């Protein structure tokens, strides 16, 4: 694999491409990217993804250019799930809330990226999206129903007083507040692993290689049994969230809260 | 200096200058590392009157001060972005959840908000960002809903007062655009960072969002207003500011007293209070919740329709388990009680 690609086709549908793309391991690590336009998470994902440093800009791997969208991306059995940023106003709400609910309860791990952390919007968009739950009792291998997906929120164009360390606790420890009742939301409770910030050579890579060996380790698998599920019936487990109806049903009720 | 606490006072305070004209200036802005809401406005004071960062005591309420040389009443709001709040509503009972955890704050950031908006000559706005705040324009959407729906009670307040025959300006306004409220404000915004062509282009999409959520070119329906040519945005710079505020404020001759100012704090303090809505309120998202919550205990007593009652009981707390995020605990204690209650009939 090259570069990114279409994991949805026309409606909102997988791609019909994804499953000749999937080994058969059941190691497998499945990242996300969400957060506003500006902040950059699909060059910021790309560097996690594999590119290094100063290589031109014509070869990363998430190079933004249908109505919604997610770009996919596998090296080495980790998949990088790249979603269209954040935004008729309404619609607008429903479909980025549509996408972050699937993302939270398809990956391992999501990258909130944004310009501004602490952001409540931000934190109002993840724990309703929470809510947004398909039922999956009858899928085979059966699933954990008490899993929680990790959030790693990354302030991206920093200044000099975003990485004063009082300035980062006192983020983080709102951040912390946020989840402490979440039932399928989590975030990390050891300092500085929750927020982290970057401004904007080979410095700055390291971090990438430090963060990117952090986000493999606050993992909860998708399955009750220990590999038991292969990233293909990862793929499987995808199609059936976005096709559950309980999901659908909520879903409506959430647009519907927000025109009334 | 709270809102509510500045009336008891300032009758006497200011006891001289009872029959000075003002104007009442609203701002509205976010906390930052080092860079408080006001600290702009305390800076056109030349006074740091405000602080750096709102203390838990001074969460969600609306500050004022009262520069006599100026002769301007500032008020300056304690939001729900607010660092000391969101640590105040998320600590007070870890036993709730979330959502009700931060309605309240909400809630009481859209009476203040209603507040101001009917109560000030102008009102500033500060943002960082660079983007306008959409956030921002949603709330003013629900405050001018919520506008709509307690101006007539509103209104009766200021008749009762003895305040609906003073002009705060020398703008005149029918009934129906003056019901409820003592002005249209005229609505400014300051940008924190060829620069003539970015205000114009920010002056277009502030007046084109703005006219997307009707809260301007509505007629008696507006919340707001913006200049006819005066500058409505501007850039602040890494006094150019005080030249943007004065164009404006010395472009309306000073009318309605400090007294009947005074008095007006004190009549508006049931907006604040929310004295006139209806009891048992709740946001959007609130009822969202609860619906969605009511849907998924309806379906879970379907799954439910003789020995094996347990076989039949089991599969739907699965089900509600699976799917119920908040108030989970007391959702499975309150179906299996309905469960209960059906394999005993």
């Amino acid at each position: 694999m090259k570069e990114s690609v279409r994991f949805l086709t026309d409606f909102g549908e997988i791609s019909d491409a994804i499953s000749d793309l999937l080994t058969s391991s059941p190691n497998f690590n499945v990242i996300s990217a969400i957060g506003p336009q500006g902040a950059g998470k699909s060059t910021l994902l790309s560097m996690l993804a594999g590119n290094n440093s100063r290589q031109m800009y014509r070869e990363y791997v998430f190079r933004p250019v249908q109505t919604i969208q997610i770009d996919i991306y596998i090296v080495n059995h980790q998949i990088f799930l790249d979603c269209q940023p954040m935004y008729d106003d309404s619609t607008a709400m429903s479909d980025t809330l549509r996408l972050t609910a699937f993302l939270l309860y398809v990956s391992h791990t999501v990258l909130v990226v944004s310009e501004t952390h602490y952001d409540k919007v931000i934190i109002d968009t993840l724990r309703v999206a929470e809510q947004i739950r398909p039922y999956l009792a009858i899928f085979r291998p059966k699933l954990a129903i008490d899993r929680k997906t990790n959030l790693v929120f990354i302030k991206t164009k920093a200044s000099s007083i975003d990485l004063a360390p009082t300035v980062i606790r006192e983020r983080e420890e709102l951040l912390r507040l946020s989840f402490q009742d979440s039932r399928w939301l989590k975030v990390s409770q050891e300092p500085f692993k929750t927020l982290i910030v970057l401004e904007e050579l080979n410095e700055f890579d390291e971090q990438i290689a430090e963060l990117r060996e952090e986000l493999q380790k606050n993992r909860e698998d998708f399955t009750v049994e220990t590999a038991a599920m292969d990233e293909k019936k990862w793929l499987d487990m995808c199609r059936e969230v976005i096709r559950d109806k309980t999901l659908h049903k909520t879903l409506k009720e959430y647009q519907r809260a927000m025109t009334d | 200096m709270d809102i509510a606490k500045w009336v008891e006072h300032a009758r006497t305070c200011y006891s001289t200058q009872l029959d000075t004209k003002i104007k009442v200036i609203g701002v509205i802005g976010k906390d930052y590392p080092d860079h408080g809401k006001g600290d702009n406005i305390n800076c056109y004071l030349r006074e740091n009157v405000f602080p750096v960062a709102a203390t838990e005591d001074e969460t969600c309420t609306i500050r004022g001060h009262f520069s006599e040389d100026d002769q301007i009443l500032f008020l300056v709001m304690n939001g729900v972005d607010d660092v000391a709040n969101i640590r105040k509503c998320l600590k007070s009972n870890p036993k709730s959840n979330y959502f009700d955890a931060m309605a309240e704050s909400e809630c009481q950031q859209i009476r203040m908000l209603h507040f101001l908006f009917i109560s000030c000559h102008f009102i500033i706005i500060f943002e960082q960002t660079s983007r306008i705040d959409l956030e921002l324009m949603r709330f003013l959407k629900k405050v001018n809903s919520a506008r709509i729906q307690l101006r007539k009670k509103i209104n009766q307040r200021l008749v009762a007062s003895d305040l609906r025959d003073v002009s705060f300006n020398n703008r005149i306004l029918s009934s129906a655009e003056s019901e409820g409220r003592m002005v249209v404000p005229r609505l400014l915004i300051a940008f924190q960072r060829l620069y003539e062509k970015l205000e114009k282009n920010l002056d277009n999409q502030f007046s084109d969002i703005l006219k997307l959520y009707d809260l301007i070119d509505c007629g008696a329906s507006s919340l707001c207003q913006l200049n006819e040519t005066i500058p409505v945005v501007h850039l602040l710079n890494p006094n150019s500011f005080v030249k943007f505020l004065e164009d404006n404020f010395r472009s309306e001759k000073n009318e309605i007293s400090l007294e009947n100012v005074i008095e007006l704090m004190n009549c508006l303090q049931c907006v604040l209070d929310g004295d006139l809505e209806e009891k048992h309120e709740k946001t959007a998202i609130q009822t969202f919740i609860k619906r969605i919550q009511n849907d998924h205990m309806e379906e879970a007593r379907r799954l439910y329709t003789k020995e094996e009652h347990l076989m039949r009981f089991n599969e739907a707390t699965h089900y509600i388990d699976s799917v119920v995020g908040v108030n989970s605990r007391e959702a499975l204690s309150q179906l299996q009680a309905q469960c209960n209650e059906m394999w005993q009939s």
